[PDB]
């Protein structure tokens, strides 16, 4: 299962 | 017998027209069991693995929408970082981006990670403690305290240690006929005579899961890497791996030689020499 | 950066002709991730070529295989053209049932 949130660079 | 899930993530920049290319897979040790392709009809995470295939709509539905968010974070990142390091928006860039967990022995959280590069060079990294970063260089450092100040590591943290973890487990009973089976290696020599004094003996290793794997020659009892070569471990295609190590040696002198082969689901390893 | 291809060219099983098989061709280490790879029967292009999604190893550069059904036989050659950024012409790899 896939991480919930993605912090952008 | 330890084991991990990962995440592989790729965006590649399309200048010429378009958004990114956007591709993503999912492995649970050597198996792959998801995958992702901005350029696929379907636009939704995929199986590809049978034992993945229980997980009912809310699971497909879930993961799709969330890797759909990764590809737009990955979107934003290219042109963020193409001003980092001042390029022009006529080159094609990639972000990668490698994120997941291993279980120990114990079944229990082993260790995390969560990696990014940027035109194949590492950009910044989360440490083994999951609680620093690693900055390759200026443009990563901005990223660095950019996340530090959002506390982004103790959010992953958390994923790694935890979700992470527990669905790796869940993965690994699905499909447990086959993730928490070891195939060893099928092993077998050849010879080849490449002159009438010399000869190739070729030690191969077929059919074996998982990938990692040892091939060693010994001539007199005494490892030898003079005069041999080894390829490096490629997949069969039907799940398993295959490798090979070959020596040359003096027409008449094969019983010398003997090919070690360790693996995980070798008992104790295995000692071939020729006929 | 940019990185060149390695290209292993073999069967999943052994080679025996008349038995139906499936030719592989493996390209790794290689960045960025465009890249062309056919297939390849007495030089020419074969068309029912099917690949792996894309993936990568631990230093980032990338890997795929790119497989077709086929049967060997004691005439027809096979190979595996790549061609890369980093390559100046399209390598050639001729498949070696020993190999």
């Amino acid at each position: 299962s896939l991480y919930n949130t993605v912090a952008t660079l | 017998g330890s084991h991990s899930m990962r995440y592989f993530f790729t965006s590649v920049s399309r200048p010429g027209r378009g958004e990114p290319r956007f591709i993503a897979v999912g492995y649970v040790d050597d198996t792959q069991f998801v995958r992702f392709d901005s350029d696929a009809a379907s636009q939704r995470m995929e199986p590809r693995a049978p034992w993945i295939e229980q997980e009912g709509p809310e699971y497909w539905d879930g993961e799709t929408r969330k890797v759909k968010a990764h590809s737009q974070t990955h979107r934003v990142d290219l042109g963020t970082l193409r001003g980092y390091y001042n390029q022009s928006e006529a080159g094609s860039h990639t972000v990668q981006r490698m994120y997941g967990c291993d279980v120990g022995s114990d079944w229990r959280f082993l260790r995390g990670y969560h990696q990014y590069a940027y035109d194949g060079k590492d950009y910044i990294a989360l440490k083994e403690d999951l609680r620093s970063w690693t900055a390759a260089d200026m443009a990563a450092q901005t990223t660095k305290h950019k996340w530090e100040a959002a506390h982004v590591a103790e959010q992953l943290r958390a994923y790694l240690e935890g979700t992470c973890v527990e669905w790796l487990r869940r993965y690994l009973e699905n499909g447990k006929e086959t993730l928490q089976r070891t195939d060893a290696p099928k092993t077998h020599m050849t010879h080849h005579a490449v002159s009438d004094h010399e000869a190739t003996l070729r030690c191969w290793a077929l059919s074996f899961y998982p990938a990692e794997i040892t091939l060693t020659w010994q001539r007199d009892g005494e490892d030898q890497t003079q005069d041999t070569e080894l390829v490096e471990t490629r997949p069969a295609g039907d799940g398993t791996f295959q490798k090979w190590a070959a020596v040359v040696v003096p027409s008449g002198q094969e019983q010398r030689y003997t090919c070690h082969v360790q693996h995980e689901g070798l008992p104790k390893p295995l000692t071939l020499r020729w006929e | 950066i940019q990185r060149t291809p390695k290209i292993q060219v073999y069967s999943r099983h052994p080679a025996e002709n008349g038995k139906s098989n499936f030719l592989n061709c493996y390209v790794s280490g290689f960045h960025p991730s465009d890249i062309e790879v056919d297939l390849l029967k007495n030089g020419e292009r074969i068309e029912k070529v099917e690949h792996s999604d894309l993936s990568f190893s631990k230093d980032w550069s990338f890997y795929l295989l790119y497989y077709t059904e086929f049967t060997p036989t004691e005439k027809d050659e096979y190979a595996c053209r790549v061609n890369h950024v980093t390559l100046s012409q399209p390598k050639i790899v001729k498949w070696d049932r020993d190999m």
